[PDB]
């Protein structure tokens, strides 16, 4: 019944993508010792 | 495949626990490490 | 004719769950750019060439001391182009030069460009005036004589905005001590209309609240509004009455009541930014000479306008040496204002 | 040989009352910088 | 209205009021030489910033 | 102190005191007004911009509206529509209640939570303190912006009331 | 009624009137111009161009007639220090009685074109209504503005016929107006190149006529017409509000940051010349010259001029001023009289030390003095029971060389001390603070006053551009939107094109 | 750079695992639209 | 509505979470990676915590030129050893 | 002179707030 | 001459028109595709 | 105190002219039928 690859559907992994691998590496940071 | 199938107040509730997961993280990491003053 | 033009707005114009519009074309990048910029920057990107600080989450500051910091002084007013003469092409040096500070800035004007030309669009599609717009100007006069005009009569975009919370509170005491900004009229007016726009929102809000006609049988009030009904939802004489009664005047025209808080923010942001123009300059508000000449001459003269200015020079000489490295101020023990004690 | 564009100009008494406040106040804020 | 020496000899320059050229007309033309400019204002723009840095040509008040 | 300048003098001193910039409460302050002026533009804007044509261009449209008419003088219908696209259709309210209620809460949670500020700092229960937290291999302190706020802090604190400490520690 | 901020809209569909109200504009701006010349005129010194130049007097209009070419004054003086001079008639007083008759033609012209305003020119010959047929009427004026740019370029620039513009050498020692041949090569686009300004003029007034006769020729396409307007002479507004912020910023960034057309000894010196040490350079080079070429110290220093001493001096810094610290510079820290000489401070030991100077930032700033290394050797305690830098302890003195103070040197700490807070400004003059009974404070030159002036009209007209532009785009709902507003032009899906009702 | 690959392997699995289950619908949402 | 599919729709289909139960946590891997194998350090020439002086050294490595900014960069990092 | 101008203004505008209040224009309902 | 920094000029021009000209290349192309019917 | 004494003259007229065109604006308002 609907599409599935639309405007709203690149407007969201646009900011989504990059969100997830950023919280990973954030989260690797929080065990660097100096 | 047909939406519906997984209830949605199940769904909120583990998206809820994951962001809780990792924002606690972060406080963790205020005080080990790098940024900890120690 | 329905050449490609016409087919192509066609398609920018499609009644989407995100509009995109002509206006899309500039603003969706930049906007999306510019964030990405200071998120990029905030994780990964050090300031220890440009400042001597450390700024992203990787050396260990958190969500209230990273920033995207402005470049070096030595940078002077430098585009600072990723393929210009000062990175050439180096994208790590240029990280480290403060290339995003300006890629930041100047893909965040022309987003903001963008998003009131779809104020404009979207306005003229669905047939609105387009007074959002027009009150968006503030905020674009704010950003533009703040983050461009200010740093571009300093020596360079070092003394800039800095793009981070607690390296905007460091800009608000530089303010302070160097162009003591609040003795300024023009920020005077600017506090005027931000706290009196909080003051009429909260008002409005409340008041429309708590005239509300009953308009269903449920203790929730939410639920009995329609947005096709024709009548007011809220008695406009009884709030008359009640302000006239509480406070002396009240509002009695509702168009002019909702032009009002319009007008009152708006103006307001823009004042300040006249005032910002002329710190770009250093002319400043900082003294009142009818009172340096009392005070030079009696020593018995004192009021809280001598005490600021004292806590400015306190301010001017312990921060100086470190928040302008390049300048290389060393300044002894024996040379720094402080008073007994302390 | 009348002009066909002349319009009567109005200022009701409650814009008087906001004009007068806009300048008495903006007087007593710049007064003191006037006098410096 | 009233006619004078100076209007009648002035009219034909405000006689085409609303004359159009059909559709697009020059607009391409147009167009390019807008690109031209704004490629022109980029390169005085640079050369003044000292992002465009060119042979003998030394942006400071020792060019006199 | 009841003047201008010396509301200023109160709040200069109140940060090398309290850091009250790096306060929460002072930042959900700062939200609470900054935010109520920019909804304030917003919902005049949006009202002003959908008022039903009511009169002729030579007069003010505010003669459009009549003290104590029935109907209501904007089409909240196209303005909803005009912010909707704006954003995304369920970014925007088109319901009038909860558009004002939501205009009423934001700005005076956020003051209260500014009063709360000025009241617990009067307690000493004072902002995030970053000072040296940054550290390199080393032990070297790697400084942040924090600590440049903390050397304009220091300036404040040294100056304030020059004659009216005799003892080093600033306590009360 | 018309709302008070409206009552100007009567002028819309008036051709005739438009055009007084337009006259009178031109000749309140004119009458300006020659008042603000004779205010300037009756309270300017022309005794000392060295110390005591127009920029040090608060003086606005004097350089932009300067700029092009007038000099000198009916009275015998010029102001680059000539006597018995004849300027002829285009004296500064002569440029500003030809600007008061202007006005006064302006003012008449404006009473007739408003008493007879219906006239036959202004209404269309096929409906006898108002109409102005803009597109043409462009093209006539950029034709006209393209001639005289021309003109004003290969006339009156390379003095063909006319007198140049002023010129100067890099320290602005020696300025004056000369004929200025164009550049047209790349440096034709340095700001620095005054050549290029020649250049500049030749070259646009040749496409402005060539673009002229495009536009009284060529019809607009009926698809740029309807877009933008262009049977609304607000559209006009609203673009030339745009070009004319666009100009204003750019004539206040030319004078904050200098260039050919913003020379120093009409507006004073830059900021940045302060920043960059600019002056200073030149002087120790200067110094070192003679040095290697065996003078002594003192014919070293003294042969420095005055002028070039005062300009390495922040007084003359213009971004060392105040919003409301009003009048010329001389108001603040004097009428400067005389150079003192180069301060020179050495400690006990015979080291030389260097007092750090003031940045602009600073209001006040703390006297600290190094060695050649940058090493801190004394300073002016603020307290005492620790210092170890004092000037006391470190026997610190000073010694003149140029200037009035040539040859003296100075050891009792007061005095040494006194000198070494004058020195954080640069170069030490004597300064005349009781004819004006200035305060000692310092203010901005014309070079502050025309750059804040101009970015902030510039800001706000911005303004004006979004709000006549908004009036032009949307001129349809002005009073309002329609009654009859379909829920379903702005009810999401009944419309696949946003506003577009044959799309269902 | 071997973490490069490091890094872009999960990524790059990531992508090829959603086009396995949604390329049936994927060709049947371009086949719509022609 | 503007003919999308509703996200509540789509975030209850088990197709949707049979895709990000995988793209989800692989891009949040990639993520740790990038910081743990110390590329993000050498990608943005970020110092790490043994890198901001060298050994004897408490003077900032500050740029002071414009257009020699970068070898002077490249010069400080030499004398880290 | 400057306090006079001070207080005068002061005065002119708690002047205002009499009129503006007992004096205004009455809201009529139609 | 050609200066690295004229050079550097030319190497944004030709990344900018590379980038705009995709960006309608694309845009044109999906336009043509999924037409609005009236 | 020494004060710039253009100060009273511009804080007079700061007031008296524009106060003075609303005053003339209101009273020809209230004085047409
Ligand atoms: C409203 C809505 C708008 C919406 C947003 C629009 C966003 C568009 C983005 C545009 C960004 C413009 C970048 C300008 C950079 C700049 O200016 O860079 C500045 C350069 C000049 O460079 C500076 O020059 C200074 C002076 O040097 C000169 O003097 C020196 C010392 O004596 C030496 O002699 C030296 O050789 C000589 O060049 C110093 O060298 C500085 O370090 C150096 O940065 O000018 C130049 O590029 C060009 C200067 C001429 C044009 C300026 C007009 C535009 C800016 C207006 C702002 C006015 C600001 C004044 C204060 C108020
Ligand atoms: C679409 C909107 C958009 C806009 C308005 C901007 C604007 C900008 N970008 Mg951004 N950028 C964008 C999208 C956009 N960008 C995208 C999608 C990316 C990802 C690739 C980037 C990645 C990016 C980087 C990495 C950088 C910028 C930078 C900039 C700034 C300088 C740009 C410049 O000088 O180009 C000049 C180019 C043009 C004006 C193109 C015009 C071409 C004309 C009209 C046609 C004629 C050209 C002709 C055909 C070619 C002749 C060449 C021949 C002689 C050799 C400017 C603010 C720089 C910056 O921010 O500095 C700090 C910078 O370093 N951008
Ligand atoms: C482009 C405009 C411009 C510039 C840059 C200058 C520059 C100068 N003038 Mg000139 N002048 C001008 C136009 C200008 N003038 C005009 C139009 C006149 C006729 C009135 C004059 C008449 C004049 C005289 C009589 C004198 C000067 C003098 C000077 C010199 C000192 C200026 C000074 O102290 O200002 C001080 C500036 C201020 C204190 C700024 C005022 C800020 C205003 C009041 C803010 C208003 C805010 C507003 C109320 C808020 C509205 C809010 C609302 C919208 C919500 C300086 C070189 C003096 C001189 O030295 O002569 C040798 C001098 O005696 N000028
Ligand atoms: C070339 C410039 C120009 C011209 C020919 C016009 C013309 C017009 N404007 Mg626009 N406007 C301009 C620039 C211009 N404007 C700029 C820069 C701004 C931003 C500040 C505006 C913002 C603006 C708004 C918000 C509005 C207009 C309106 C109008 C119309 C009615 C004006 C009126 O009756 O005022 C009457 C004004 C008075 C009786 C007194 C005003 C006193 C001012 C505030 C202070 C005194 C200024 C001083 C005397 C002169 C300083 C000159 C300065 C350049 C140095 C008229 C078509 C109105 C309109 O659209 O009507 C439908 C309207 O609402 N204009
Ligand atoms: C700090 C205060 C402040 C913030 C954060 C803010 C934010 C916003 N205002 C908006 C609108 C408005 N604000 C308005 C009046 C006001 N707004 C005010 C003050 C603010 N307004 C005030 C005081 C007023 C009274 C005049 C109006 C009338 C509107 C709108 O109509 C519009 C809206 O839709 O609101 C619902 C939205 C514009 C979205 C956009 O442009 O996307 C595009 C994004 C772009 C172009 C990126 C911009 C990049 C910026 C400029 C630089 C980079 C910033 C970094 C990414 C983050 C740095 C963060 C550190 C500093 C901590 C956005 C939510
Ligand atoms: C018709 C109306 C006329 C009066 C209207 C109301 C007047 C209000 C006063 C406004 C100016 C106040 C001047 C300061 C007080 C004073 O006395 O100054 C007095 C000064 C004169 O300066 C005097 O000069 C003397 C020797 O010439 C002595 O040195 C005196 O000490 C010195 O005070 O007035 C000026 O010169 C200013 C003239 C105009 C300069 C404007 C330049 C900047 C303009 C940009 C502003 C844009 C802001 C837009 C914001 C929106
Ligand atoms: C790094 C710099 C790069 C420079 C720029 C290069 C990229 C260009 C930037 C802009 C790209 C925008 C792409 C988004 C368009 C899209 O996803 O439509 C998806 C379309 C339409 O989907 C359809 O979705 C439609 C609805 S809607 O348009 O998506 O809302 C629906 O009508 C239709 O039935 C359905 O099939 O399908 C395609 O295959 C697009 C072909 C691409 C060639
Ligand atoms: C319930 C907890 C609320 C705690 C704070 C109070 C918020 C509401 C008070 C604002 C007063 C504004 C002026 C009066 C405005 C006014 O007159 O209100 C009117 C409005 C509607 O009134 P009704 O009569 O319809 O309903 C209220 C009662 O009668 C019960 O039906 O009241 C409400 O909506 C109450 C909502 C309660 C639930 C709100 C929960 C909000 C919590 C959100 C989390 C915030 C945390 C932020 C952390 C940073
Ligand atoms: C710069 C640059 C670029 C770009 C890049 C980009 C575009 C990026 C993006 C990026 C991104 C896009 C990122 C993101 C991130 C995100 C994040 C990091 C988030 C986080 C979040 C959180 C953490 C949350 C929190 C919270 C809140 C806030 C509230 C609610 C609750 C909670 C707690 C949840 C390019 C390449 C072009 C070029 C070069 C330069
Ligand atoms: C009739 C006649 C005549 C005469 C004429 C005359 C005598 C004229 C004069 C004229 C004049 C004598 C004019 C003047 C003018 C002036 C003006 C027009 C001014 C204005 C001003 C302003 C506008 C200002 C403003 C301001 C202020 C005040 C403050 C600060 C800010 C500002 C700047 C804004 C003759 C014999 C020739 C012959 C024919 C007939
Ligand atoms: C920049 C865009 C200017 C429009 S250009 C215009 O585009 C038409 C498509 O409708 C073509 O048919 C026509 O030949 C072309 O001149
Ligand atoms: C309308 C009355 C104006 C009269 C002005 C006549 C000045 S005319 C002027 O006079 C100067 C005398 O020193 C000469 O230097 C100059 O050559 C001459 O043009
Ligand atoms: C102790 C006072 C005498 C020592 C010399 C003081 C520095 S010099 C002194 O500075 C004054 C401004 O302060 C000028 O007005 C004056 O012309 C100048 O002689
Ligand atoms: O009193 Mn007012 O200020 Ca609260 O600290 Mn302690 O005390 Mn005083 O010192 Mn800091
Ligand atoms: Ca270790
Ligand atoms: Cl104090
Ligand atoms: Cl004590
Ligand atoms: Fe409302
Ligand atoms: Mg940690």
């Amino acid at each position: 019944s609907y599409p599935i690859f639309t405007v709203r559907w690149v407007a969201v992994h646009t900011l989504a993508v990059p969100t997830i691998f950023f919280l990973g590496a954030i989260a690797a940071m929080q065990f660097i010792q100096r | 495949s047909e939406g519906g199938r997984i209830p949605l107040w199940i769904v909120a509730t583990v998206a809820g626990m994951g962001v809780i997961v990792i924002v606690g993280l972060f406080f963790y990491g205020a005080y080990a490490g790098l940024g900890s003053s120690l | 004719e329905r050449g490609w033009f016409d087919i192509l707005d066609d398609w920018l114009k499609r009644d989407r769950f995100v509009f995109v519009g002509w206006s899309g074309i500039l603003l969706f990048p930049c906007a999306y750019l510019a964030l990405g910029g200071w998120l990029t920057g905030t994780t990964f990107v050090t300031s220890w060439y440009t400042h001597g600080l450390a700024s992203s989450y990787l050396e260990g500051c958190n969500f209230l001391t990273v920033a995207v910091s402005t470049p070096a002084n030595s940078m002077g007013h430098s585009l600072l182009l990723l393929w210009g003469p000062e990175a050439q092409g180096d994208f790590t040096r240029w990280c480290q030069l403060g290339g995003l500070w300006t890629f930041i800035a100047l893909h965040g004007a022309f987003g903001l460009i963008g998003f009131m030309l779809r104020q404009f669009e979207i306005a003229r599609l669905v047939g609105v005036r387009p007074y959002n717009a027009i009150a968006f100007s503030a905020p674009i006069a704010v950003f533009v004589s703040v983050f461009l005009i200010y740093p571009l009569g300093q020596s360079s975009w070092f003394f800039a905005p800095s793009f981070g919370v607690a390296a905007i509170f460091r800009f608000l005491l530089f303010f302070q001590g160097f162009h003591n900004w609040t003795l300024n009229p023009f920020h005077m007016m600017g506090v005027a209309g931000v706290l009196g726009g909080a003051l009429l929102c909260a008002i409005h809000g409340a008041t429309v609240e708590n005239t509300l006609f009953q308009d269903g049988e449920g203790a929730s009030t939410f639920r009995a509004f329609n947005p096709t009904q024709a009548e007011e939802t809220y008695s406009m004489v009884t709030a008359n009455r009640f302000w006239s009664q509480i406070f002396g005047i009240a509002f009695s025209n509702k168009r002019w009541l909702h032009f009002f808080m319009l007008f009152v923010p708006v103006t307001g942001l823009w004042m300040s930014a006249i005032g910002v123009v002329g710190l770009a300059l250093n002319l400043r508000s900082y003294d009142f000479i009818s009172q340096e000449i009392r005070a030079a001459e009696d020593p018995e003269f004192e009021t809280f306008y001598t005490k600021n200015l004292l806590l400015n020079e306190g301010i001017r000489a312990w921060m100086a040496p470190q928040d302008q490295p390049h300048e290389n101020f060393v300044f002894p023990e024996e040379v720094l204002p402080r008073g007994n004690a302390l | 040989e009348p002009n066909p564009n002349r319009q009567p100009v109005e200022l009701n008494r409650t814009s008087l009352y906001l004009g007068l406040l806009l300048i008495l106040v903006l007087a007593l804020l710049f007064s003191s910088y006037f006098f410096n | 209205a009233r006619r004078t020496w100076l209007g009648d000899i002035l009219r034909p320059l405000n006689s085409e009021y609303g004359k159009v050229a059909p559709g697009w007309g020059t607009t391409p033309l147009m167009a390019v030489f807008m690109g031209l400019f704004l490629v022109f204002l980029l390169i005085i723009l640079e050369i003044y910033n000292s992002t465009l840095i060119l042979d003998g040509v030394n942006v400071s008040w020792k060019a006199l | 102190p009841l003047g201008i300048s010396g509301t200023f003098n109160f709040m200069i001193v109140f940060q090398a005191e309290h850091n009250i910039l790096m306060h929460p409460f002072h930042q959900l302050g700062v939200a609470g007004v900054f935010g109520g002026a920019l909804f304030c533009a917003m919902h005049g804007s949006l009202v002003t911009s959908s008022l039903i044509r009511e009169t002729t261009e030579t007069e003010s449209a505010n003669y459009g509206y009549k003290f104590g008419q029935e109907e209501e003088t904007y089409n909240i219908v196209a303005a909803h529509g005009y912010f909707g696209r704006l954003i995304f259709q369920y970014a925007s309210f088109n319901n009038s209640r909860s558009l004002h209620f939501f205009l009423a809460a934001w700005p005076v949670v956020g003051v209260w939570f500014a009063a709360l500020g000025i009241s617990t700092m009067a307690f000493n229960l004072n902002g995030f303190n970053f000072n040296h937290s940054v550290i390199d291999a080393k032990g070297n302190v790697i400084n942040t912006w924090a600590d440049i706020i903390n050397r304009a802090n220091l300036g404040m604190e040294v100056m304030h009331e020059r004659n009216a400490h005799n003892f080093p520690l600033d306590l009360a | 009624g018309l709302p008070w901020y409206r009552v100007h809209t009567v002028l819309i569909n008036d051709p005739g009137r438009l055009i007084a109200a337009h006259l009178m504009h031109t000749a309140l701006v004119a009458g300006w111009a020659g008042s603000m010349a004779l205010y300037e005129l009756a309270t300017f010194d022309p005794s000392d161009p060295v110390l005591n130049p127009m920029w040090r007097q608060g003086m606005f209009v004097l350089p932009f007639m300067a700029r092009l070419g007038v000099t000198g004054s009916w009275s015998g003086w010029s102001i680059t220090g000539e006597t018995g001079i004849d300027p002829g008639f285009w004296s500064f007083e002569g440029v500003a009685l030809a600007h008061i008759v202007l006005s006064g033609l302006l003012f008449l012209a404006a009473c007739w074109h408003w008493v007879y305003w219906d006239l036959e020119l202004f209404r269309d010959p096929r409906t006898g209504e108002p109409a102005l047929d803009l597109p043409k009427m462009f093209g006539i004026h950029l034709f006209l503005a393209g001639l005289l740019c021309f003109g004003f370029g290969a006339f009156h620039l390379t003095g063909l016929f006319g007198p140049g513009m002023w010129v100067s050498d890099p320290y602005g020692l020696t300025g004056s107006v000369q004929p200025v041949a164009p550049e047209w090569g790349p440096d034709g686009f340095n700001p620095y190149n005054p050549g290029g300004v020649v250049a500049h003029h030749i070259a646009a007034g040749i496409v402005g006529i060539i673009a002229g006769l495009f536009h009284i020729l060529v019809r607009p396409p009926q698809r740029l017409y309807k877009a933008l307007r262009m049977g609304n002479i607000e559209t006009v507004l609203s673009s030339s509000i745009a070009a004319v912020f666009f100009a204003a910023f750019v004539v206040a960034g030319t004078m904050w940051y200098g260039s050919a057309t913003t020379p120093i000894e009409l507006f004073g010196p830059t900021r940045y010349q302060w920043d960059s040490s600019y002056f200073q350079q030149e002087i120790n080079r200067r110094v070192q010259a003679s040095l290697a070429s065996g003078a002594t110290l003192e014919e070293a220093w003294s042969a420095i001029p005055e002028k070039l001493a005062f300009y390495d001096y922040i007084g003359n810094n213009p971004a060392k001023g105040g919003l409301f610290r009003t009048g010329p510079m001389n108001k603040g820290d004097g009428i400067a009289q005389a150079w003192k000489g180069h301060a020179v401070f050495r400690n006990k030991e015979g080291e030389e030390l260097f007092v750090r100077r003031m940045p602009a930032f600073f209001e006040s700033f703390p006297v600290i003095l190094t060695d050649k290394n940058g090493v801190v050797k004394a300073d002016i305690p603020f307290r005492r029971a620790e210092s170890k830098y004092s000037f006391e302890q470190q026997g610190v003195t000073v010694s003149f060389y140029g200037g009035e103070l040539n040859g003296q040197t100075f050891t009792d700490p007061p005095t040494v001390k006194s000198y070494a807070r004058k020195a954080i400004f640069g170069e030490i003059f004597e300064f005349d603070t009781e004819t004006l009974n200035s305060d000692g404070i310092f203010r901005t030159s014309p070079r502050g006053w025309f750059t804040f002036a101009h970015a902030v009209f510039a800001l706000l007209f911005f303004f004006g551009h979004i709000w006549h532009g908004a009036r032009t785009l949307f001129r349809d709902v002005f009073s309002g939107i329609d009654p009859e507003l379909s829920p379903e032009q702005v009810e999401w899906g009944f419309y696949q094109k946003v506003g577009d009702v044959t799309t269902r | 750079d071997w973490r490069v690959l490091v890094v872009l392997l999960p990524v790059l699995l990531a992508a090829g695992w959603a086009v396995r289950n949604i390329l049936p619908y994927a060709v049947k949402q371009v086949q719509k639209l022609l | 509505t503007t003919g999308e599919r509703p996200f509540s729709d789509i975030i209850t289909s088990v197709r949707y979470w049979v895709i990000h139960s995988i793209t989800i946590p692989a891009l949040f891997i990639a993520g740790w990676l990038f910081v743990s194998t110390g590329l993000a350090y050498d990608v943005f020439g970020t110092p790490r915590p043994d890198s901001y002086y060298a050994q004897e050294q408490r003077s900032i490595p500050l740029v002071t030129d414009r257009f020699e900014a970068k070898q002077q960069v490249e010069t400080f990092l030499e004398q880290l050893k | 002179m400057e306090t006079i101008t001070y207080v005068f203004i002061f005065a002119c505008i708690i002047a205002l707030f009499f009129f503006a209040i007992f004096f205004r224009e009455p809201p009529r309902i139609t | 001459t050609i200066t690295p920094s004229l050079k550097g000029f030319f190497i944004g021009l030709l990344s900018g028109a590379v980038v705009l000209g995709l960006t309608f290349a694309v845009l044109i192309a999906i336009s043509q595709i999924d037409k609005v019917q009236r | 105190m020494e004060v710039n004494q253009l100060g009273l003259i511009a804080t007079a007229l700061f007031v008296l002219v524009p106060s003075v065109f609303l005053i003339i604006l209101y009273v020809q308002t209230e004085s047409q039928q």
